[PDB]
Formats: structure tokens, C-alpha cells, sequence
């Protein structure tokens, strides 16, 4: 079971505020501290602050500007970080982590990708990428899917709902005119496709949209 | 873990003068340092414990000093038997650690090699092989070159050389040059020559034997 | 009697509460070391015994108040346990 | 605040050989150092706690060593799944701090 | 009576056993200093007296448990020896 | 008396394991620790681990890979180090040492030379090296012996069972085609040889072979 559960993404207008959540499962103790860590893309881990839910005290990193306020709900077992008056410098992945009061972070959440921008949320368009009519066949075949025109990051691309994990490459998104585009490739023995089925799944949490797309040969 | 730095790695002295080995710990360790001597092919032997305390059976020329991070092993008047590697070791914190060691070498008066050549033995010959062995012994300095001649012609194949470290008895060096041939090719040639050139003589010091 | 047992329980309560409250008071102060519960429990023991290893100390006002409560109650209760053990020992001295 | 220096920032090795990551603290912190692995797009995952203690579910190729100011994370025989960033983290003094990370490449 | 003699013996036993077990518990922990028997014996004395020089301390869990046993038994027995010496002294106070 | 006694050599196939022994004599105390130190040729001393025989706990160097397991037999007063799954990086001299629990190594064993290789054990051939028929005589004479074609290291060469110690040089072995060769020289007053006797003794412990060879002038 995922012990710490976080929303996938939040989009915030410049100067606005957002409230991130972190729902906890598993073993719970009064010695538990919940921490928050900020990671800008291509950067390292940055400690933000901590809260002890069984009492309600929070502490904050003093080397950085205090743009966060920590709370906790003991009923829902959920910690909250309020980020206030956000600039583009606050666009980052925000992890929560549980520490049993002994100094290390045993478990981490998946992180909430926070994007600070004025642009509008846009769900993606998923297109099938099957080989052309005259592509020679090897012992393997490479299929793919195109995820075009979405905002903000991220998207999660799976193949056959996770059962097809090996032979998968999902490329980093490229931004053009305020919308992202990426593609993902999968490579499967050519003798099995399309005798079985190969389907891509694309999750865009900022728009709560999930799409499946079957890759069938050309008719 | 305590890092023990021994610098310099090599210490070159003249005989009879005082020499000092340095051991520096990455943090303060009181007096919890101990010194060991290891001669060539030998086991380490404890010289000084707890930075300065003498050990029974160790010559009084050895003493130690220091506390905190800087420690010194001292030999008041070095003799040839002191040629060895020297290791420091700390016991202040777990785990125990050793320094990387300092080699002591002695600068002595120049000495020409004592050259001897040895023909193959009958026991070896009755087995299908023949080795001509040449000893270049008790010279100084260690730089030396050996040359093998058969019937006046220099040969270089089948010649394996070996050098000893500095000698703990007289501070010299020695070398062995061995030319290995089959019995059938040991026969077919009369003159075998070991030549060897050293800075002690402008002319080489030649030893030779004819199968006659 | 079983007064030593009740004093022991009080001492253990003082140690645990002092550990928890010490971590609660010291986190948030830069340079503080009394910030994880195991070594805070060790520090509570050191405080109750006044053994004086000096490896851990509180640096905040509330951490030092917690230390004072652990000194008063912890030193008193540990003194009760120690007195009980001493009296029991001299009680064994009549045997021989 | 404890500064944790991870040098070098990039570690390039051939497959199967032993690799060592360095973490150096600006002052002595006993053994209160912990190591994390973060793969591309993944969350950090605890590898070693208190400088050398193993974690359940972590391959035995991982070990740690050190105390005071100098700490080492070691991988006995690196394979492709070890490609990631590696972070050290101290809990000796408030606040907790992270090193800047070392990238492993094969 | 000779209860002080029996308390002294118990104290010495506590000191020796605490030295041996402290070295046994602390070796294997990087940075540990309680790893040779002479200074472990010194540390046992420091613990029993609570003199607090703070030059030596255990860093492992079992070393700290050993320290706690040396605190309980060592502080109790040393308190018995000290009480005996005090009573003997005031016993000498009647002479003058 | 030699207080710590170790086998001279052990040859191990790659990926195999070996159990080194260290028999203790002299004074024994419960405060005694037995340590093991590894020394690769031309390198320094490397602490491996320790064991307290009067209880059975062992500790190991954590900066290196744990390729050893320490045990002790209180009856035979013998400590054992099990080296497992050996590579060629484990080929070295392995010393045991006794520490009285006060931090220093008062006594050391002679060391066990451990060679990791697939080659086979081979005893040496010892040949006499006496001067030729027409070698001029000085006040001293130099004799020697040839130790050819053995594996693995080491060999121990004595002269007259140790009574002839001064004037002796034993050269480092040279390896060719998976077998070692060395020679040893001795220098004695020429007036005494061969009026007394000069004999070389060659011990190869990996094959448990010991050989004596008399050096007699040519007939
Ligand atoms: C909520 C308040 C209660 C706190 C509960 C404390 C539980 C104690 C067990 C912790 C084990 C930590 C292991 C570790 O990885 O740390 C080791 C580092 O080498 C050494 O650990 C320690 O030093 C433990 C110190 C506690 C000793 C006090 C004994 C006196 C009764
Ligand atoms: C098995 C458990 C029993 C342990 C037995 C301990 C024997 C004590 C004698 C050790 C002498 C070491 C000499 C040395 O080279 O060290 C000196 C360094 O300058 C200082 O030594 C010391 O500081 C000794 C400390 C012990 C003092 C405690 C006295 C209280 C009764
Ligand atoms: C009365 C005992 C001291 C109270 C401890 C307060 C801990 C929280 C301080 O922020
Ligand atoms: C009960 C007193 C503590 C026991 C000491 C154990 C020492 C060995 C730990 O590895
Ligand atoms: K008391
Ligand atoms: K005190
Ligand atoms: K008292």
C-alpha cells in the first residue's frame, strides 16, 4: 500500500496560493513527523519544514523565504502545506515524507508537481503511432503514442496498464507556445503484435483526465 | 574513521644520523598511537606503544613523541638493520586504523658488485634444461645493468632478472641474472659470459666460463 | 515494600515524557542536538542520574524547562529507587 | 547548519566494478547520515541509515561507511538499475540537511 | 559492620563487569571510544561516582544499557560505601 | 615460542573459499582479541576484523567488502578466518595478531600467503650452484642454489638449517608461464669450503615439501 498519497499536480496563478495534501496510511505513531521537500527540475532536494501531527507544532527552514504554512488533520490522517503568494520560483515537485522521529525519511510520497503560470489547463491529445504500410519486419516491433498539446505537467504514460513495463521509453516533454508535447515508445516481439493487444494509457492529473489508446495496424 | 597520514613516504639518510618519521591523525587521538617495524619478508613488530612507551627487546635508539594529531617516531643513530617500512596505528576510536607507511633507506659509500657466474648443474642437465645463473651481489647504488654473451655475441632471450631490496646487514643491493636454455641448446655453444656495468667502474666487471 | 515499584514507574514516566517533550521543544532551534527520541531518552537518563557525560544538552528555553522538570522529578524518583536498593542490600547483610 | 558536500558530482564507471560516493559534513556528526536513491521521475528511496545500517528490501550490493565528517556509500558491483542520483542527509543537528547529490552513470 | 566490605566488593564487581561489557558492546561502532579495558574501567568509575568529566561515553544501545546497569548498581553501592565512611567519621567525632 | 602459528600458504580457485587458521600459545586472557590484517604485495597493512574468543563476537571493517567470517575454538585456542568467493584481488598475505584489549598488537603470526588462481600446485626443483672448474679463488667463496618451477608462492630457503645466516641473499621470485623461479646465494670463507659442509634447505608449504641440497665442488 502507498503509505503517503499526494495529488499529482496543481496549477497556481502568479501571486495566488495553493494547499497541498498528503494522506497517510500504514502505521501511525505520536512520534511521527511529516516533512516537506521541494525539488526544482534538474536540482537537488530542499528541506522546507516539518510538523508533528500528534501535537501540531511545525518548524520551517530559515535559510529560505517562508512561503509555506503546515497543518495536520488527525482524523483524516492528512498533512497540509499551504503555499502562499507564489512566483515562478516556486514551480517544483513537492514531496511529503514520514520520519519516525529517528532522523531519516523511511517513506516518501510520489510528489505534487506545482506549476505557477497564467496559462490555462489543457488536456492532451493522444494519437496512435503504428508502422507504415511498407516497413520491414524484424524479430521485434516498435510502437508508440503521441501526447500533444497539454498543460501543465505532468502526464503518466503506461502500456497495457503497467503489464508492459520492459522495452518502454517515455521522452521528456517539450514546451511550445505554452503547451507540452511528448511521445512514448514500446518494443514487443513482432510475432505477438497484433495477435495480442498493445494499449497506451495517458493520465493527466491537472485535468483529471485519463485516456486509453489502442495501437492497431493500418487497414 | 581516523585517517593516519605518513609523509614523506620515503626517508633517505646517511648512517649514524638521527631520523624522524611523521604520523598525522585526521583528528585528536590523545596518545593512542603505536609504531611497528616490518622488514622485507618479515612480520610487523611493535616498536613503540602509546606514542612514547618503550617495548622490551627494542633498541634504545628508538623513541616516540607527540600527542593530539602529530606524532613522531625517532631513531637516534640509524644502522643497516633499521632498513624497513614503518607503520603507525591508532586505537583511540573504532575501528583501529594504520598509516600508509614510510620506507627507510640508507645512503652509504659506493660499492662494486661481487660477480659470480655458475654453469648449469648435472642434476638439471639430466632433466632436459640448463640455466646459467649470475649473481651481482653487495653493490651500491642500486643502479646496475647486466649483459649476457654467448660465444662473444650478446643474447637477450631467456634472461630473467631479479633485484633484492636494500640489505638489512650492510645497506647494499644484489641482483640475480638467469639465462634459461634447453640442454640441447646449452650444448652447441662454448663461451657464456655475465658482464654487468656499475658506476663504481668505467670498465665492466666480466665473469665467463667455457664448457671446456 | 512495593513503593520502589511505584517510584520506578514514576521514573520511567518522567524519562519518556522528558524525551518526547525535549524533542518537541528543541526542534526548530538551529544547532540543537536533542531532536530524535532515542538519544533524547538517553539524555533523560543522564539527567535523572546526573552522570554528566555532557554529550547532549538542550539549547532552548522550553528545552531547559523540560530539563528542570526531569531534574526535579527524575533525580527525586531515581533517589527513591536507589534508596530502596540500598536498604534491600543491607537487609541482605544480616544473612552472613 | 550542517553543509553536506558531495564530490564529485558525477561518477562514471564500467559495469560490475565497485563505486564509492563521498559525503563530507562541515562538522562532526557521529554516524547521523542517511543515503537516498532517486531514479529519473521517481521519488527518493532510503538505501542506508545511520551511515552503515542496511534497509529491508535494498540489495546487498549497497553498503555504507564512515563517521565524524567523512562518509561513503558503496556499490559492490554496479548494474544498470543503479543509474540514478544519490543524496546524503544528516540528522545530527537541526535543521536536517541534504547533500547536493552525485549522479551515477555507466 | 562488614557490610561496607560487602558493598565495596559489589562495587568493584560492577566496575569490572561494566568495563568488560562496555568494550564488548562498543567495539564495532564507528567513532566509539569505550573500546579498551583500562579506560573503560575509568569510565565505569566515573559513572558510579557521577563525577561528570565527560571524556568518555557509550554510543551504542547495548553500551548505554550497560551504562544504565552501572548507574543503578554502581551509584547504589558507591552510596553505601560513602554512607559507611560518613558514619565512621561521625563515630570518630565523639573522641574529641 | 612462536605465540601465533599460521599455515604458510593456501591456494584457492577463483570463486572458491578457504579457511585460515591461527593457533595461539603463551598467555591467554578473556580480555584477548584476535585480529586479522591483509597485506597485498607492495602495499600497506589493511585491518580486516577482530574476534574476542572468550565470548565469540567479531567485528569487521566496513570500508571494504565483507569477504570474511571470524570464528574461534576455545579448546584448541585457535582462531579461524573464512574467506568466501575469492577473486584475484584477495591474493595477499594474511596475518593474525593478538591484542590484550589495550589497543596494540603485541605479537603477530608469520602470515598465510593466499594465492587465488586456477593453476595447479607444483613443487620446486632445487639445483646446486657451485663454481666452475676454472674460477679463481679469493678469500671468500660464493655458492648458491636454484629453486625452479614451483607454484604458488612462497618458498623459504635456509642455509645449513639456519646456522648460516650472514652472507645470504634470497632473490624475489620471478613468474613465467604460471610457475615461479628464484635463487639464493651464500658467501663463506673459501678456506672452510668444502672442508665443512654448505647445504641449502627449501620449504614449499603449498605442497608440504621440504628439500635439502648439498653444494659440493665439481669432480
Ligand atoms: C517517544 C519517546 C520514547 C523513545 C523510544 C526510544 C527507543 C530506544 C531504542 C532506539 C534504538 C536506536 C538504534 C539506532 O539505530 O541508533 C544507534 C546509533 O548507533 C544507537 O541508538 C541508541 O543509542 C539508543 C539510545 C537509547 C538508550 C537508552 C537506554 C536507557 C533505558
Ligand atoms: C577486563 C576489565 C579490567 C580492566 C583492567 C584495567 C587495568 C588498569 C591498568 C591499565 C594501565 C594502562 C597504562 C597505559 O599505558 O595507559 C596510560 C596512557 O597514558 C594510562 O592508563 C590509564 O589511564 C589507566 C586508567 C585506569 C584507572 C582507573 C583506576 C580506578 C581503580
Ligand atoms: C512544563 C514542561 C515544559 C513544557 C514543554 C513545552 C514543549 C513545547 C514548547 O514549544
Ligand atoms: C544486561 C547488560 C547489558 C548486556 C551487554 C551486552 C553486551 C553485548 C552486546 O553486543
Ligand atoms: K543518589
Ligand atoms: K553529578
Ligand atoms: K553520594
Amino acid at each position: 500500500q502507498v503509505q503517503l498519497q499526494q495529488p499529482g499536480a496543481e496549477l497556481v496563478k502568479p501571486g495566488a496560493s495553493v494547499k497541498l495534501s498528503c494522506k497517510a496510511s500504514g502505521y501511525t505513531f505520536t512520534s511521527d513527523w511529516i516533512h516537506w521537500v521541494k525539488q526544482r527540475p534538474g536540482h537537488g532536494l530542499e528541506w522546507i519544514g516539518e510538523i508533528i501531527p500528534s501535537y501540531g507544532r511545525a518548524n520551517y527552514n530559515e535559510k529560505i523565504q517562508k512561503k509555506a504554512t503546515l497543518t495536520a488533520d488527525k482524523s483524516s490522517s492528512t498533512a497540509f502545506m499551504q503555499l502562499s503568494s507564489l512566483t515562478s520560483e516556486d514551480s517544483a515537485v513537492y514531496y511529503c515524507a514520514r520520519e519516525r522521529g529517528d532522523g531519516y525519511f523511511a517513506v516518501w510520497g510520489a510528489g505534487t508537481t506545482v506549476t505557477v503560470s497564467s496559462a490555462k489547463t489543457t488536456p492532451p491529445s493522444v494519437y496512435p503511432l503504428a508502422p507504415g504500410s511498407a516497413a520491414q519486419t524484424n524479430s521485434m516491433v516498435t510502437l508508440g503514442c503521441l501526447v500533444k498539446g497539454y498543460f501543465p505537467e505532468p502526464v503518466t504514460v503506461t502500456w497495457n496498464s503497467g503489464s508492459l513495463s520492459s522495452g518502454v521509453h517515455t521522452f521528456p516533454a517539450v514546451l511550445q507556445s505554452d503547451l507540452y508535447t511528448l511521445s512514448s515508445s514500446v518494443t514487443v516481439p513482432s510475432s505477438s503484435w497484433p495477435s495480442e493487444t498493445v494499449t497506451c494509457n495517458v493520465a493527466h492529473p491537472a485535468s483529471s483526465t485519463k485516456v486509453d489508446k489502442k495501437i492497431v495496424p493500418r487497414d | 574513521d581516523i585517517l593516519l597520514t605518513q609523509s614523506p613516504a620515503i626517508l633517505s639518510v646517511s648512517p649514524g644520523e638521527r631520523v624522524s618519521f611523521s604520523c598525522r591523525a585526521s583528528q585528536s587521538i590523545g596518545t593512542d598511537i603505536h609504531w611497528y617495524q616490518q622488514r622485507t619478508n618479515g612480520s610487523p613488530r611493535l616498536l613503540i606503544k602509546y606514542a612514547s612507551e618503550s617495548i622490551s627487546g627494542i633498541p634504545s635508539r628508538f623513541s616516540g613523541s607527540g600527542s593530539g594529531t602529530d606524532f613522531t617516531l625517532s631513531i637516534n643513530s640509524v644502522e643497516s638493520e633499521d632498513i624497513a617500512n614503518y607503520y603507525c596505528q591508532q586505537s583511540n576510536r573504532w575501528p583501529f586504523t594504520f598509516g600508509s607507511g614510510t620506507k627507510l633507506e640508507i645512503k652509504r659509500a659506493d660499492a662494486a658488485p661481487t660477480v659470480s657466474i655458475f654453469p648449469p648443474s648435472s642434476e638439471q642437465l639430466t632433466s632436459g634444461g640448463a640455466s646459467v645463473v649470475c649473481f651481482l651481489n653487495n653493490f651500491y647504488p642500486k643502479d646496475i645493468n647486466v649483459k649476457w654473451k654467448i660465444d662473444g655475441s650478446e643474447r637477450q632471450n631467456g634472461v630473467l632478472n631479479s633485484w633484492t631490496d636494500q640489505d638489512s646487514k650492510d645497506s647494499t643491493y644484489s641482483m640475480s641474472s638467469t639465462l634459461t636454455l634447453t640442454k640441447d641448446e646449452y650444448e652447441r655453444h662454448n663461451s657464456y659470459t655475465c658482464e654487468a656495468t656499475h658506476k663504481t667502474s668505467t670498465s665492466p666487471i666480466v665473469k665467463s666460463f667455457n664448457r671446456n | 515494600w512495593r513503593c520502589a515499584g511505584a517510584a520506578t514507574v514514576l521514573l520511567v514516566i518522567v524519562l519518556l515524557a522528558g524525551s518526547y517533550l525535549a524533542v518537541l521543544a528543541e526542534r526548530g532551534a538551529p544547532g540543537a542536538q536533542l531532536i530524535t527520541y532515542p538519544r533524547a531518552l538517553w539524555w533523560s537518563v543522564e539527567t535523572a542520574t546526573t552522570v554528566g557525560y555532557g554529550d547532549l544538552a538542550p539549547v532552548t528555553l522550553w528545552g531547559r524547562c523540560v530539563a528542570v522538570v526531569v531534574m526535579v522529578a527524575g533525580i527525586t524518583s531515581f533517589g527513591l529507587v536507589t534508596a530502596a536498593l540500598a536498604t534491600w542490600f543491607v537487609g541482605q547483610c544480616q544473612q552472613q
